[PDB]
């Protein structure tokens, strides 16, 4: 990797514009609500407050473009958080090679106390795997969560 | 008898996910 | 030590939920 393209911009561009239907430019509670709505769910509003604002640096509500690609790719309240999601890979690894294996998550996540079955975390893998080698880079994982 | 994955559906059902962990911790 | 929980735990938190919606929609 040694030369960026535009085609990242324009998939981040609308992956963003998919939730902004009002065409303003943010990602608000109401937004959230009116989603689930449509579909056939009524939200309880303080949850979708909270469930927001662990992440917004600002911590307003109001989920503006950068705030949103924010969200996705960065993730934390703090600036340069690429690397706070390269630090959050090696604690859920025992290794960390631009990667998180399947094994690594079943033990970092039963330490705490979920005897789970394992097909369960590869379901949510094999939803959005590109590489294809059962582990979840840096790009995979962005791309997951933010599925265009 | 899901056919194929869409993008959408696991962007909000990864969504769902983060209004389920608070809800189950603040549960009082 | 720790008092406030960073990113890690907030990770946690997602993964376990994220888990449940598996567990939710794809069970019989
Ligand atoms: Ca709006
Ligand atoms: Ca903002
Ligand atoms: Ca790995
Ligand atoms: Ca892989």
């Amino acid at each position: 990797a040694d030369q960026l393209t535009e085609e990242q911009i324009a998939e981040f561009k609308e992956a963003f514009s998919l939730f902004d239907k009002d065409g303003d430019g943010t990602i608000t509670t109401k937004e959230l609500g009116t989603v689930m709505r449509s579909l056939g769910q009524n939200p309880t509003e303080a949850e979708l407050q909270d469930m927001i604002n662990e992440v917004d640096a600002d911590g307003n509500g109001t989920i503006d473009f950068p705030e949103f690609l924010t969200m996705m790719a960065r993730k934390m309240k703090d600036t340069d958080s690429e690397e706070e999601i390269r630090e959050a890979f090696r604690v859920f690894d025992k290794d960390g090679n631009g990667y998180i294996s399947a094994a690594e998550l079943r033990h970092v996540m039963t330490n705490l106390g979920e005897k789970l079955t394992d097909e369960e975390v590869d379901e949510m893998i094999r939803e959005a795997d590109i590489d294809g080698d059962g582990q979840v880079n840096y790009e995979e994982f962005v791309q997951m969560m933010t599925a265009k | 008898g899901s056919h194929k994955k869409t993008d959408s559906e696991v962007q909000l059902e990864m969504i769902t996910a983060w209004k389920k962990f608070v809800e189950e911790k603040k549960k009082k």
